[PDB]
RNA sequence: ACCCUCAGAAGGGAGGCGAAAUAGAGCAUGAAAUCAGUUGGCGAUCGAGCGACAGGGCAUACAAGGUCCCUCGACGAAUGACCGACGCGCGAGCGUCCAGUAAGACUCACGGGAAGCCGAUGUUCUGUCGUACGUUUUGAAAAACGAGCCAGGGAGUGUGUCU
RNA sequence: CGCUCUAAUUGGAUGGAAGUAGGGGUGAAAACUCCUAUGGACCGAUUAGUGACGAAAAUCCUGGCCAUAGUAGCAGCGAUA
RNA sequence: UGUCCCAACGUUGGGCCCGGUGAACUGUACAUUCCAGUGCGGAGUCUGGAGACACCCAGGGGGAAGCGAAGACCCUAUGGA
């Protein structure tokens, strides 16, 4: 509730990985950063593959615990603290002034960061994080 | 009513040049504490130095971080090699006769601390008129 | 033996001390802890109900298999150390008479300063199995206490 | 003979102590061990002249 | 000694002697390991050879160290531009000139400033590097061997002969 | 570089030596030195000598000490008191 | 015939809490680990990730190639008996 971010990014249609790196990088400039319509942010590939990794994330563990998110929301924080030293106090305080929401909580309409976007039109191979959310199981509340 | 201490404390050896360049160097760069390796590690291990002679030792064999190891490449320009941080050139004197041929310019002069109250304020009072200040003097209150 | 290991103003304070008791050490540090900055009144108040078995006295350094306390506040550990608690009020009684031949008001006194020290052991031999011997030892404590007025 | 004058001997390995002669429980002769003998002492026999 | 306390020739308090009792009886001095209380720093969301070198926070009686900070200016090694003008290149961008100029570590001069203030010390934070020590070993952080910690003790000496 | 004691030469100390604790300065360093406190009687330098002269280690020796732990034992036995 | 199918309930002493007494083993250091990797090829400490708020009580003993014993096996020694 209320998060004074100096930038709002939309990540519909917008590849994942690339929109996380850009984002860890602002959020180690101090940026406070928000990331919008996970559901709607894409990864490329052939989706029974894609699926397959994360669905092996989510099998493994033990007592010590190995705590992956199903919902897009997770998922996409979780990728976004692989691109930070999450254990070092620089990387903690960066990725806590971070957060990821479904949909968009915000009257402004995020922006929409270069070379994230994916062109639907000349791209089939590609899944959204709320369908591979759904696959592992997550309640769809989106 | 206040302490004041006896002689010329506030007197300034003259140096050429050269010299003042080399102690301001020397002020600057510094050197290493060379002290002897893991004394930090068992109390009885004093910090003395001693040359790690382990076929092992990793400081002996100079890991970065492991210390810096005595070599000749460390000492001190030779022009300014044992003076005191004023400048001045130290005389070890033990009566008054001592401060014979001690030139106030040059050389400060430093009172064994054996020597008992008695024969230091005629030591000081001398060395002050022969113009030589005394790096310990004594503090009397005025 | 120890030596009052604070400065006291002899105008406005009281002193007390206990020597080489045989006594658990250990107890004396949680009691010392325990009633430092009471009043002398207090504190005996206190060492009673200990004794008594109404009052538990916290055990946070020395807890190793001690069992929890309802009663301790903020600690879980806590013991009833009888023994100890009765050395104290002898130390107690001894400040507090020394307070009022002083003319203080011995029990409105505030414990300013209490402390245990191990001066040594009462060396003691227990024969084992094997045919052989281990030690088998008593502690010896002394305790500084110093009465303030309020 | 200062140091030597003891029957002293070395339990040897067993019990978990250093092979020192020992008599009575306690180390004896060798120059590590305190009252032992003086490893290389003064010498009546040298030549000082 | 005397007085108070205490079950008390104990102990404790107050007191007396002495230069000193922190010289009060295994009583000169009184280290380290270590214990109690306590001060400074850190601290119940976070990672382990415990540090070295850099740099920050906080803390600091005197003494034995006195430096340090900013404007500007002087000097200025290697290195070394932006902009702009012209000319290339599909393009990223490059060339010529402006220019070996501006810049450039150290050091110094004028002016201004700091006294916890600079150094230094304690602790803590960040950066870099970093799996003890000694020994055995081709190869030891080693799941090879030794040590709980400290202090003290603990290992090329003498005679004769030769060279 | 540092230690012991001997010698020659030359100094310091009850107007407070050695040692110790904390602290300031020098030396690449072995280590040297100063200040404060403690201590209360001895202590250096230079030169030439001297040697039961330097420790982190040896399941090293001796003493002291911390954790272990207010833990194990103080129940078990044909005599449950 | 509770050896077993297949365990249950009960008795006594312990165990647990409290007063008193009061050891030993063991300790290079650090140490909340787990999964992998790597390394003298059998890592709490290296590398990568994951996990992890501190302290305490009870437990049965997975791991510290746990503690205990300078390997009895095997070989070597111009060893012993
Ligand atoms: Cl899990
Ligand atoms: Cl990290
Ligand atoms: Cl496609
Ligand atoms: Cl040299
Ligand atoms: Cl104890
Ligand atoms: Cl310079
Ligand atoms: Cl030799
Ligand atoms: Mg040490
Ligand atoms: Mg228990
Ligand atoms: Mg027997
Ligand atoms: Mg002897
Ligand atoms: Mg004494
Ligand atoms: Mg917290
Ligand atoms: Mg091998
Ligand atoms: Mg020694
Ligand atoms: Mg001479
Ligand atoms: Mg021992
Ligand atoms: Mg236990
Ligand atoms: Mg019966
Ligand atoms: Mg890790
Ligand atoms: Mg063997
Ligand atoms: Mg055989
Ligand atoms: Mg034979
Ligand atoms: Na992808
Ligand atoms: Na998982
Ligand atoms: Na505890
Ligand atoms: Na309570
Ligand atoms: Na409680
Ligand atoms: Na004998
Ligand atoms: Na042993
Ligand atoms: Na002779
Ligand atoms: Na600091
Ligand atoms: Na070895
Ligand atoms: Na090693
Ligand atoms: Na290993
Ligand atoms: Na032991
Ligand atoms: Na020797
Ligand atoms: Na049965
Ligand atoms: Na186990």
């Amino acid at each position: 509730a209320e998060f004074d971010a100096d930038v709002i990014v939309d990540a519909r249609d917008c590849i994942m990985g690339r929109v996380a790196s850009q984002v860890a990088e602002q959020a180690l400039d101090g940026e406070t950063v928000a990331v919008v319509n996970a559901e709607r942010a894409v990864i490329t590939g052939r989706e029974e593959q894609i699926v397959e990794k994360y669905e092996k994330r989510v099998d493994i563990g033990n007592d010590n615990g190995y705590f992956y998110p199903k919902r897009p929301d997770g998922i996409f924080k979780r990728t976004i603290r692989g691109m930070l030293p999450h254990k070092k106090q620089r990387g903690r305080e960066a990725f806590e002034s971070v957060r990821v929401y479904l949909g968009n909580p915000y009257d402004e309409d995020g922006e929409v960061l270069d070379g994230t976007s994916l062109d639907r039109l000349s791209n089939i191979k590609f899944v959204t994080l709320g369908e591979i959310s759904e696959t592992l199981g997550a309640n769809k509340t989106w | 009513t206040e302490l004041q201490a006896r002689g010329l404390t506030e007197k300034t050896p003259d140096l050429s040049d050269e010299d003042a360049r080399l102690l301001t160097q020397r002020h600057r760069v510094g050197k290493p504490q060379f002290n002897r390796q893991d004394h930090h590690k068992k109390k009885r291990v004093s910090t003395s130095w001693r040359k790690p002679r382990g076929q092992l030792s990793k400081q002996r064999r100079g890991i970065k971080g492991k210390g810096d190891t005595v070599e000749a490449g460390f000492r001190s320009p030779t022009a300014v090699r044992g003076k005191h941080p004023s400048g001045f050139e130290e005389v070890r004197v033990h009566n008054v006769d001592d401060l014979e041929g001690v030139d106030g310019d040059t050389e400060a002069v430093r009172i064994a601390s054996k020597v008992g109250a008695r024969k230091r304020e005629r030591i000081e009072e001398e060395a002050e008129d022969a113009g030589i200040r005394v790096l310990n003097p004594t503090y009397v209150e005025v | 033996g120890i030596s009052y290991s604070v400065e006291a103003d002899p105008d406005t304070t009281a002193k007390a001390m206990l020597r080489e008791r045989q006594m658990s050490f250990k107890h004396s540090k949680a009691i010392a802890r325990e009633i430092k900055g009471k009043t002398a009144g207090e504190a005996v108040d206190y060492l009673e109900a200990v004794i008594e078995g109404d009052q538990p006295v916290p055990f946070k350094q020395h807890n190793s298999g001690v069992g929890h306390k309802s009663k301790v506040d903020g600690w879980d550990a806590g013991r009833y150390p009888e023994k100890a608690s009765k050395a104290f009020l002898d130390l107690l009684e001894n400040a507090v008479g020394n307070a009022d031949h002083q003319g203080f008001d011995g029990e409105a006194m505030t414990i300013k300063h209490v402390a245990a020290h191990k001066v040594g052991e009462q060396q003691g031999r227990k024969p084992r199995a094997m045919g052989r011997a281990s030690a088998w030892n008593s502690p010896q404590v002394d305790v500084e206490l110093i009465l303030e007025e309020p | 003979y200062a140091g030597l004058r003891t029957p002293a001997e070395s339990f040897g390995s067993g019990r978990g102590q250093a092979h020192v002669p020992k008599l009575d429980g306690r180390a004896r002769r060798v120059p590590q061990a305190v009252k032992g003998r003086s490893a290389h002492p003064p010498k009546t026999e040298k030549d000082r002249s």
